[PDB]
């Protein structure tokens, strides 16, 4: 990414083969990279413990003349994540329609074997995968730009919370400031 | 009555069935502002939970109810240069990062002060150590702004009749004190975007509304025959605390204790694509 | 609004922002065997949210020279999830479905398709007096394809479009459970297909309950676009679903 | 002059405990450190007018 | 008579003519999961008589120098009917066991087998400061053999006999539920296992609940007669299984 | 009312006289896994004996509340190599033998904790020994897992704003200190019949679940023109204790901090023939 | 907020004591070691049907 804003677009085109992935990430919302740094991440990274459900916030920024259906799935974890649409269909999922209405939500369960997920997470306390993938294509008539964009939102649930206060990493000094 | 007597858990999760019909909670439009209120319940089929998770570790009081480290100096007992047998240190909250990022996450604060002092004393090296020295005593002097300042260690300004001073022994515990709201305003302002003139001219930012004084230190009396530095610590913890506007934390690195200059910084790290999860 | 509908089984939500009504069967919604109707004594199964859940098939093209496809049912499920397991391992089975089909185009597109559930759409061979083995009208979840000319191989069943394979004029369907998909006006249709059979349960695997075929009456159509074909996509969910006769798999 | 009230604990597994003030500021006093209100509201719903989850966002 | 017992879990029943009492584990009966203890929060599967039934595990012989065998639960189980198929597609699972082990011989033999329980039986390697793949302690449905002597091969587990692999003495197992089956008067041995752990729910597939313990204490002895050999069995029975979190399987 | 007013002695012998019937308490049957109930009054005459022990010391709360040591270690004032000037310990408790042993007779435990620290120096050998040191002052620090972690002892993360800490000067008495039951799950683990990934395949045993944070320990300041090397014992003492599942006590010898391999080891003793009492 | 509670004493030969707490933190408390409950059952008698020590174990 030569240029930073591009960071926060998911391209899509037209023609694309069926049934191919737009994304695909891991749930680690104090570790993986995607989460790390947003306002959700930072709330987190000062503290050890975290539990309850997320929210995940897709909105459609093409034409108003677009047009499409998009699958996004959560998978619990497993040995193996998905690596095609009938596999990710199994777990939780939904089926996004666009129209009038631009955003559809994603509630990702709170599903644990323990009451706490650490937010060093690892192989023990894993959460899953979520991806995304393309239900019947983008059509889009003739006159308009060939692709467009998607953005994503994170937030958390009314049954979230965290605990045990800790120091966060990403601030650091080597010498006193004047 | 000589006495007098003086819980709030995180939300169910009710039970769901199978739908159809027109109603709609997924579908919604962030355009508004709002931020959607669904529910894993409002999406697939639940079963009934009872949550007894609480809140009370994440609460403002909690998480600015820790004491942190602003400062740190040295000062020796004897040496030839005045200036280096005595501190004098602005009071300010910029100088040290965790602490300064913690308090930049809200734009107003208003609290009371909980002050602690850890000082520690070592015999600096030398061809001849021995010698015998009692136990040394050393006195912190608060001076409000306009007030004298001493410009040695022996000078008249050390003899406190209005400015809180605290005398301790090496060998006790740390000490402590309490200062309560202070400020001028009805709140203390982490940040300022304004000048100091009323032509737009001048000292520009935070810079502006920092007067709360100086806080100095000092050996009593000790003046040993070799050299002996001393360190002291500040350690601040807000009480009773009250926040407003929150603002997202910094990302980049900070670079000045009084300005908010920075250098650019990605948005975060990088992965092989899109599609790479492992 | 009464154009958006949401449908939320299992671990599974559907939600269309551009729809018509929902046909519901013969009136008659799925429901669990009664007590008085029942034949077989061993208490059933009832695998609630791990066999009840939408299913997504495979996706196909529909061309400006389509003529039309089908499925049958539940051979196409046989493999899908848990619900495949279950059918493996039990002899009786039982159960409703919920059928969605996907199709979007912009607003400059033209067609129109039907979607019709035919209980008991028993086919004939293309070779008049000749048999056709249980490949040729079902080979898991993929779509097979009906044909404009008249079918000439004797291996594969009779696919004249305008019969549609059951010697019966295409234009009559409509007495069945269907609906439309006018790209004017709509872009998927729901259909709720209760259970329907001569006995109480039966097998599975030996048995198509109904057929789905999709047939596009007005040909698609459209001019100086990039989008050179639209796809569409075929969900299904198994509704009250319960099964009896555990025996070894297969 | 002596206040009584309860400690913090489990969920359901003499859980009380005594407090005196010794100066005359408010400023020595302990924490009140549990105070467990909260109210989301103002960030997350800042519109004028209500909008039901059930119904569309708009139209 | 008391010391005949019956049996009838889903579609199988245990009879026995020849059996002592039935031991119950710390006194508490399989249940299922309460809704002020649960974590998590979609609706779980409860599959009833499909999963919760008697299932016949391959059968050992014991001869005069056996030492003893072990299983691991719910490995052991993990390639079994619809049980097995139900773990492989799901996240997290519970449920309780019975255990009945059969063994039967005339008067004239004599030999006292213990049949214990034990949970969280972690175990050590031969060569300390070695690891051991997930091979030499599971591997299906096979039984694993004791040794007399002191194991010397570093890619398999510890199994001096009268150290059970734990480093504890043998003659202390008594404390974890247990049965013996005495030729002179018993044949089967019955325990009744709870669900035990330290969280609701757990994933069968990383973790090994209990591991079973089969030890002849009384080394099999007999004199002129045909039978050279005296068979043991294994039957378990999951109770009040339910699984929570669908996954594609593996 | 200002004041809220808040024994089980073992049973008795019952006496006996003799007997003669069908009933026979002492023939029983082990193969039921039942542990027989007879008492002496069941097979001998007996007198009436009131019996006023108690089990009161026998209490699983009374077995397990008393500290122990966990963890011992040493650091030096001033040295070359950085990494001999503090300590770093991943926090567990099967360090010790006693302790580990006494906690391994159960499977699941579920307690408080009360932490205590015993800090100890001495001045190391040398050819010239003569110096002047005022008194010693040390920091503990208690990092959580994730947390930065120092890699020398003037770090920046030394500056905790948010890990706790407690800084204690020679001479006083030890520091104490209370920790809340601090696990994911529902009670503590000793074992742990299980693999870290999906597959069975990485870390095996108690070590998988073992994610209690570190605990550093630095002089505060003090460098002293020659060594000084100081000592930290770090004793636990659970409290409002609860077990499940009892195990039998170990037999042979430890080997591994962090596995359970072991050596074969003879069940017991032996004598000269089943019949030497003397 | 005192509690009064006996101490630990002979058989047959003021055995009282007040206990405050200044924490508001449970897990601050004292020991509670004055629990003296105790069941074997669990361990000694864990099958299903009852016997009776008079009656034979079988039969
Ligand atoms: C930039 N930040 C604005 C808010 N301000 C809060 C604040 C106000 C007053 C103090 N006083 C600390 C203190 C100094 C000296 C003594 C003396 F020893 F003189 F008594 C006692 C307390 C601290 C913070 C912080 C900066
Ligand atoms: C293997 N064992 C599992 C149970 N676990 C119990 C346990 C849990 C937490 C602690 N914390 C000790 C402690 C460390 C650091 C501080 C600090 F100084 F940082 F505040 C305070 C207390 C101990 C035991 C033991 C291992
Ligand atoms: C400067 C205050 C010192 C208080 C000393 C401890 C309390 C002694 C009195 C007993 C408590 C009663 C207090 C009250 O009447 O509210
Ligand atoms: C932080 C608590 C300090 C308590 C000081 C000692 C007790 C003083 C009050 C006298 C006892 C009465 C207590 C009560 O009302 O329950």
């Amino acid at each position: 990414t030569t240029d930073q804003m591009e960071m926060f677009r998911i391209p899509v085109t037209i023609n694309a083969p069926l049934q191919q992935q737009v994304f695909g990430l891991r749930l680690q919302p104090g570790l993986d990279s995607v989460f790390k740094h947003t306002l959700l991440g930072e709330i987190l990274n000062y503290y050890a413990h975290w539990s309850g459900s997320m929210k995940l916030t897709f909105v459609f920024c093409g034409s108003a003349m677009a047009t499409g259906k998009f699958l996004i799935a959560y998978s619990p974890p497993g040995a193996n994540p998905p690596k095609t649409r009938k596999d990710a269909m199994l777990g939780t999922h939904i089926i996004w329609d666009i129209g009038l209405q631009s955003s559809c939500v994603l509630c990702v369960p709170w599903i644990s074997q323990t009451h706490y997920r650490l937010v060093q997470q690892d192989e023990y306390t894993s959460a899953g995968y979520v991806t995304c993938w393309y239900q019947t294509g983008m059509i889009v008539p003739p006159g308009t730009p060939n692709s467009s964009s998607i953005m994503c939102f994170a937030s958390a649930c009314n049954d979230f919370s965290v605990r045990m206060l800790r120091d966060t990493p990403f601030i650091s000094q080597d010498n006193k400031l004047q | 009555g000589d006495v007098e007597e003086a819980v709030v858990h995180v939300a169910d999760t009710m039970r769901s069935g199978p739908s159809n019909s027109a109603s709609v909670p997924a579908l919604t439009a962030v355009e508004t502002g709002h931020t959607s209120q669904v529910t894993p319940s409002d999406t697939m089929q639940t079963r009934h939970v009872k949550n007894y998770h609480s809140r009370s570790e994440s609460t403002v009081e909690n998480f600015l109810g820790r004491s942190a480290c602003v400062y740190m100096e040295e000062y020796k007992t004897t040496d030839n240069d005045v200036n280096k047998k005595f501190v004098a240190w602005p009071i300010n909250t910029k100088q040290m990062v965790q602490m300064r990022r913690k308090l930049e996450m809200f734009t107003y604060l208003r609290f009371d002060m909980e002050v602690t002092f850890v000082i520690t004393s070592r015999q600096d090296p030398g061809t001849t150590l021995a010698q015998d020295m009692p136990v040394l005593t050393h006195q912190i002097m608060y001076v409000p702004p306009g007030g004298p300042i001493p410009a040695k260690v022996d000078d008249y300004a050390w003899q406190t009749s209005t400015n809180p001073s605290i005398f301790w022994t090496e060998g006790n515990a740390p000490a402590r004190m309490s200062i309560p709201f202070i400020s001028i305003g009805n709140a203390y302002s982490n940040f300022y975007d304004g000048w100091s003139n009323f032509d737009q001219r001048g000292s520009y930012g935070y810079n502006t509304l920092n007067n709360l004084g100086h806080i100095y230190v000092r050996h009593v009396s000790g003046s040993s025959p070799h050299p002996i530095t001393s360190t002291i610590r500040v350690y601040f913890k807000p009480k009773h605390t009250r926040a407003w506007v929150p603002r997202p934390p910094r990302l980049c690195q900070y670079k000045k204790a009084f300005s908010v200059d920075f250098t650019p910084t990605p948005i975060t790290d990088t992965r092989k694509d899109i599609n790479t999860v492992t | 609004s009464d154009r958006v509908r949401s449908i939320t089984l299992g671990n599974s939500t559907i939600t269309t922002q551009e729809c018509a009504n929902v046909v519901v069967g013969y009136g008659r919604w799925p429901t669990y065997l009664r007590d008085d109707e029942a034949t077989a004594e061993d208490q059933p199964t009832q695998p609630d949210v791990a066999t009840c859940r939408f299913y997504t098939l495979d996706s196909i093209k529909w061309e400006k020279g389509s003529v039309g496809w089908w499925w049958k049912f539940p051979e196409a499920l046989s493999d899908m999830g848990l619900f495949g397991q279950n059918m493996q391992y039990h002899y009786l089975g039982r159960a409703g479905y919920t059928i969605h089909v996907q199709c979007n185009a912009s607003k400059f597109h033209q067609g129109c398709l039907l979607v019709v559930c035919v209980p008991e759409a028993e086919m004939g061979g293309a070779v008049v007096g000749q048999a056709f083995s249980a490949t040729a009208m079902a080979n898991g979840d993929k779509a097979y394809e009906f044909t404009s000319a008249t079918q000439s191989d004797q291996t594969k069943v009779q696919t004249a479009i305008h019969n549609a394979g059951m010697g019966v004029g295409v234009g009559n369907l409509t007495i069945y459970p269907h609906q439309w998909i006018n790209l004017r006006t709509n872009n998927s249709a729901t259909i709720v297909m209760p259970y329907i059979n001569s006995v109480p349960m039966d097998n599975m695997f030996r048995h198509y309950n109904f057929t789905l075929m999709v047939i596009p009456f007005v040909k698609l159509d459209y001019a100086d676009t990039a989008s050179t074909y639209v796809p569409i996509t075929v969900t299904v969910a198994p509704m009250c679903a319960e099964y009896n006769g555990l025996r070894l798999a297969q | 002059g002596a206040q009584v009230s309860t400690q913090k604990t489990g969920a359901h597994e003499i859980i009380h405990y005594t407090n005196i003030n010794y100066y005359k500021d408010a400023a020595s006093n302990s924490a009140n450190r549990q105070d467990f209100t909260q109210d989301p509201s103002k960030f997350t719903e800042p519109v004028k007018d209500v909008m039901i989850k059930s119904l569309p966002a708009l139209n």
